[PDB]
């Protein structure tokens, strides 16, 4: 389980780090091969044998290497190399393993960000007489629009119910999400309160409700 | 190099379809051939595998036994046999080449006699490496038909407040959501619908509205689901 940072930004012209992660059996003992896919269109090959980069791509994108771990780096930062950026091994031959990483999207933008305003809703008094529960948590007004929904049940995190929909523009060119955590009563009558972690930009906002 | 795949559609869960993808502009018979699948909007996952001369199968442990990769190097066509389907299974399946071409060290001398022909002991293997993509072919595997939206109120939280309404389990697309009958549109943000895994839609509209109105002046959500022909005016209390 290969698993990589989620979101990653900078300003046209400085440099960016993307990493992966995992066992030295599928890291140490393979070779990393990088891939780019820029929105709405197929992925392609960045780099393959850890270092080694195909014909049409630039001397910018630097790859490496180590015990437990893998880097892509890229210098100079234009407005197309905005894309997702996934790491891959494939040895030895493999396992129950997973083959790609999680992801890492990469945004081009040197204009200011904007925190998002978290809001979290608890699940009405109508709908747990139908016999089902559901926590909204909506997020509003942010940039550069990358953002990570975590949810959490007394301290503990939560898996399994979440679903969380991907960032799109507003009015005001700002990014706005909503990611609900579906439940059923019984599971929202153990627990004292829910959390709705936002992880935009480092920096994280938690709201929570309860009963 | 040039690959186009075929095949997709909308296929309830557990009935099976076949997805093909043409290969072309390349020596075909040489190279090993990749599927891959991309939730929208998650990340990659390679699904199945196989070598230049079909020896070799690979799959992923979520598709062990209900995915096949094949391949017919006379056609250059790359077949994925998708039966038993499931919710999870739902993506845009891509086509992918190996990078290494692939050769033949030794052969047994053993059988048969051509007796065509002999098998591989120490062939190169696949390399692993996705260096050509096609498009891709979309697959929508989903238990879902016509169904009206759920209303439910929410609460008053502190812009100062905030109000809203929970459009829930619908399908299809589109569900257009007003207050108090058009009359106010202002401080008004209806959010994005969803994905879920069940392949149901459901969004939620808040409203941002002076806290000081709350006990006097109330406020409707108007919900309008055309599909189903369902009307909703849910009132919103504190």
């Amino acid at each position: 389980v290969l698993t990589q940072p989620p979101s990653v930004s900078a300003a046209p012209g400085q440099k960016v780090t993307i990493s992966c992660s995992g066992s030295s059996s599928n890291i140490g003992n393979n070779f990393v091969s990088w891939y780019q896919q820029r929105p709405g269109t197929a992925p392609s090959l960045l780099i393959y044998e850890t270092n080694k980069r195909p014909s049409g791509i630039p001397d910018r994108f630097s790859g490496s290497k180590s015990a437990t771990s893998a880097t892509l780096a890229i210098t100079g930062l234009q407005t197309g190399d905005e894309a997702d950026y996934y790491c891959a091994t494939w040895a030895a031959s493999l396992t129950s393993a997973r083959v790609f990483g999680t992801g890492t999207k990469v945004i081009v933008s040197g204009q200011p960000k904007a925190n998002p305003t978290v809001t979290l809703f608890p699940p009405s008094s109508e709908e747990l007489q139908a016999n089902k529960a559901t926590l909204v948590c909506l997020i509003s007004d942010f940039y550069p629009g990358a953002v990570t929904v975590a949810w959490k049940a007394d301290s503990s995190p939560v898996k399994a119910g979440v679903e969380t929909t991907t960032p799109s523009k507003q009015s005001n060119n700002k990014y706005a999400a909503s990611s609900y955590l579906s439940l059923t009563p019984e599971q929202w009558k153990s627990h004292r309160s829910y959390s709705c972690q936002v992880t935009h930009e480092g920096s994280t906002v938690e709201k929570t409700v309860a009963p | 190099v040039q690959l186009v795949e075929s095949g997709g559609g909308v296929v309830q869960p557990g009935k099976s379809l076949r997805l093909s993808c043409a290969a072309s502009q390349f020596s075909f018979n040489r190279y090993g051939m990749h599927w891959v699948r991309q939730a929208p909007g998650k990340g990659l996952e390679w699904v199945a595998a196989i070598s230049y001369d079909g020896t070799d199968k690979y799959h992923a442990d979520k598709v062990w036994g209900r995915f096949t990769i094949s391949r017919d190097n006379s056609k250059n066509t790359l077949y994925l046999q998708m039966n038993s389907l499931r919710a999870e299974d739902t993506a845009l399946y891509y086509c992918a080449k190996d990078l290494r071409e692939d050769e033949c060290e030794e052969w047994w001398s053993d059988y048969y006699d051509f007796g065509k022909q002999l098998p591989c002991r120490k062939s190169r293997g696949v390399a692993g490496i996705f260096d050509k993509w096609g498009q891709g072919t979309m697959v929508i595997v989903s238990s879902a038909s016509t169904k009206g939206p759920s209303v439910f109120p929410l609460a008053p939280s502190s812009g100062t407040a905030a109000l809203g309404c929970l459009v829930k389990d619908y399908f299809p697309e589109p569900v257009t959501v007003s207050w108090n009958s058009g009359a106010l549109t202002s401080g008004v943000h209806t959010f994005p619908a969803v994905l879920q895994s069940s392949g149901l839609y459901s969004l939620s509209s808040v409203v941002t509205v002076p806290s000081s109105s709350l006990g006097t002046q109330t406020y409707i959500c108007n919900v309008n689901h055309k599909p189903s022909n369902t009307k909703v005016d849910k009132r919103v209390e504190p």
